[PDB]
RNA sequence: UAAAGUUGCUGCAGUUAAAAAGCUCGUAGUUGGAUCUUGGGAGCGGCCGUCCCCUGCUCGGCGCCGGCCCGAAGCGUUUACUUUGAAAAAA
């Protein structure tokens, strides 16, 4: 059942039983993430550098390739950005939302849509402050959210 | 049917079944060698793709994105590789 | 020659046999330089059920996925060398135990019984990989662990099947069989 | 069912479904009791012996009944296990 | 959400006993599951099971008889002294002769006849006759 | 007080008998997925049962040509839980 829903969907991604890699790749661990890197620099998410991999490039998982997953290969060199993708892309849709809603007061559907947002944003704050990869000082207000790209 | 073979689903059964409620989940796509017929490089192609995959050295377009499968473009063709 | 033991003590004349047959086909074969750097820790000889015996080679965690590439290649002159019996490529998994009451980092999850028993089982019987363990618990309560290897490399690796349950009882003390499962892939 | 001497004292002990293990009371009317003759191996004649089966009435209700007659048959020898 | 997992296994191989089942299919899984039903089968209520291992939690496929009359978990997991396992025997099993409340303690997840002979208390998982 | 399972933890009810907030978000409250040790060594009864073992470094007694076996302190993830112990006026 999902958060702000009555939707019980199961469009779930399923992995295989197999965790080891398949026999065609050819590209080692480095190189993987050498094009890792690549992709960070043009300036992508490891959501978007995930589905360009494994579409272009035949690599299913990283994480069977390498060791490690891609979140944890943009950190270890410092190309992750400062504030998780997630809750980045909240703020996003939290922005567009109440631009939208600067100039449409009749559009309540809206402001309903936005309250539900606002709360997925407080739910994951709440869990990345538990996680410390977001400052305890930290908290997202909607006359500050501008900058927040 | 009272007695069903829980551990034994006969394969007919078991690819009929959603990818999750498989005795052991398994999911429903495939690696594709999509080779177009003007250029000579075998790209490497996800069967659910989501992306335009172009070709590197710009022969042609490979794949289009849709619902599930992706179009491949008419003159391509495709072997799924496996393991 | 080429079996560096792990704790500072000496390996015996049939240990230090076969890292001289390893030394054998370096200074002979074309895998030469893919044997310089691959050092061996520990060799047993581990004598099965009926009258068969098998050879298992303990070898470095890192140095593992070297072999991996060169395994059925390399087998072959050192199960031929050692004529009736099976020679098997397994890494040295240090073992740590449950941090208790009594008795410091922490112990990581690949230095624990449960995935050294699993990547020992992984890396037992290299040329066909795993596709799905089942565990028999019968009606006695002990537990009867069913590996079902790739469909692929049947005609390759049957004849191990009853050495590779073996190598894995003697080792664990879990009662194994290798089945082969033909109506998915 | 037995004391302190070891004397059976309950005043009759029950058949039971040979599918489902059911203890099949005094009343249940719906409860099968089949008789299923067995034949000599070459001639194809009744030998006089019989594989008797007992269904409870529950099980026969839901009409899986046949399926387990037929699973019972076939464990029995009496029917093709190739079938 | 799936939050008492003991729950969902034993409720399923009730519902399917009552059914007449076989076999059932109990698909997540636990340790707490596995040490349950080996203590079942050891009273011989449930027949060899199987636990089959994808790489996430298990999904277990039990043989069943027609022993099995009720299985059911106690949620939440009281404490129980080896005074008060009187009362739950008492309240929550058919008959003194017969059905066994499981209670995970120290020595581990058994019966109530093996925890008054060990001589330790614990807390009631569930209970089976 | 029991009868009262008519206050319901054990243990009640909430479509129509009394009863589910108009709907949703939401903080304290409450509840919360799977996963991290096992095989055997020693011994007895007739394959199965009941026992001992699977942390380490300052002071002396069953002894030995600075230390080996062991005895007594002191540090040892932290709690709930269970079992034992101390202690807990009688009436």
């Amino acid at each position: 059942g999902r958060m702000h829903a009555p939707g019980k969907g199961l469009s779930q991604s399923a992995l295989p039983y197999r965790r080891s890699v398949p026999t065609w790749l050819k590209l080692t661990s480095d190189d993987v993430k050498e094009q890792i890197y690549k992709l960070a620099k043009k300036g992508l998410t490891p959501s978007q550098i995930g589905v360009i991999l494994r579409d272009s490039h035949g690599v299913a998982q990283v994480r069977f390739v390498t060791g490690n997953k891609i979140l944890r290969i943009l950190k270890s060199k410092g190309l992750a950005p400062d504030l998780p993708e997630d809750l980045y892309h909240l703020i996003k849709k939290a922005v567009a939302v109440r631009k939208h809603l600067e100039r449409n007061r009749k559009d309540k559907d809206a402001k309903f849509r936005l309250i539900l947002i606002e709360s997925r944003i407080h739910r994951l704050a709440r869990y990345y402050k538990t996680k410390r990869v977001l400052p305890p000082n930290w908290k997202y207000e909607s006359s500050t959210a501008s900058a927040l790209v | 049917p009272l007695a069903k073979d829980l551990l034994h689903p006969s394969p007919e059964e078991e690819k009929r079944k959603h990818k999750k409620k498989r005795l052991v989940q398994s999911p429903n796509s495939y690696f594709m060698d999509v080779k177009c017929p003007g250029c000579y490089k075998i790209t490497t192609v996800f069967s659910h793709a989501q992306t335009v995959v172009l070709c590197v050295g710009c022969s042609t377009v490979l794949c289009q994105p849709t619902g599930g499968k992706a179009r491949l473009t008419e003159g391509c063709s495709f072997r799924r590789k496996q393991h | 020659a080429k079996i560096v033991k792990p704790n500072g003590e000496k390996p015996d004349e049939f240990e230090s046999g076969i890292s001289q047959a390893l030394l054998e086909l370096e200074m002979n074969s074309d895998l030469k330089a893919q044997l310089r750097e691959l050092n061996i820790t520990a060799a047993k000889e581990i004598e099965v059920g009926g009258g068969r015996k098998a050879i298992i080679i303990f070898v470095p965690v890192p140095q593992l996925k070297s072999f991996q590439k060169i395994q059925v290649r390399l087998v072959r002159e050192l199960e031929k060398k050692f004529s009736g019996k099976h020679v098997v490529f397994i890494a040295q998994r240090r073992i740590l135990p449950k941090p208790t009451r009594k008795s410091k980092q922490k112990r990581p999850r690949s230095r624990t019984l449960t995935a050294v028993h699993d990547a020992i089982l992984e890396d037992l019987v290299f040329p066909s990989e795993i596709v799905g363990k089942r565990i028999r618990v019968k009606l006695d309560g002990s537990r009867l662990i069913k590996v079902h290897l790739d469909k692929a490399q049947q005609n390759n690796v049957e004849h191990k099947v009853e050495t590779f349950s073996g190598v894995y009882k003697k080792l664990t003390g879990k009662d194994v069989n290798f089945e082969f499962p033909e109506f998915q892939l | 069912m037995q004391s302190n001497a070891g004397e059976f004292v309950d005043l009759y002990v029950p058949r039971k479904c040979s599918a489902s293990n059911r203890i099949i009371g005094a009343k249940d009317h719906a409860s099968i009791p089949m008789n299923v003759a067995e034949v000599d191996k070459v001639t194809g004649r009744f030998n006089g012996q019989s594989k008797t089966y007992a269904i409870c009435g529950a099980i026969r209700r839901m009409g899986e009944s046949d399926d387990s007659i037929l699973r019972l048959a076939k464990s029995h020898g009496i029917v093709s296990q190739n079938f | 959400v799936r939050m008492n997992v003991l729950a969902d296994a034993l409720k399923s191989i009730n519902n399917a006993e009552k059914r007449g089942k076989r076999q059932v299919l109990i698909r997540p899984c636990s340790k707490v599951i596995v040490r349950f039903l080996t203590v079942m089968m050891k009273h011989g209520y449930i027949g060899e099971f199987e636990i089959i291992d994808d790489h996430r939690a298990g999904k277990i496929v039990v043989n069943l008889t027609g022993r099995l009359n009720k299985c059911g978990v106690i949620s939440p997991r009281f404490d129980v002294q080896l005074k008060d396992l009187e009362k739950w025997q008492n309240n929550l099993l058919p008959s003194r002769q017969f059905g066994f409340i499981v209670l995970t303690t120290s020595a581990g997840i058994m019966d109530h006849e093996e925890a008054r002979r060990k001589h330790t208390g614990g807390k009631i998982l569930g209970f089976f006759f």
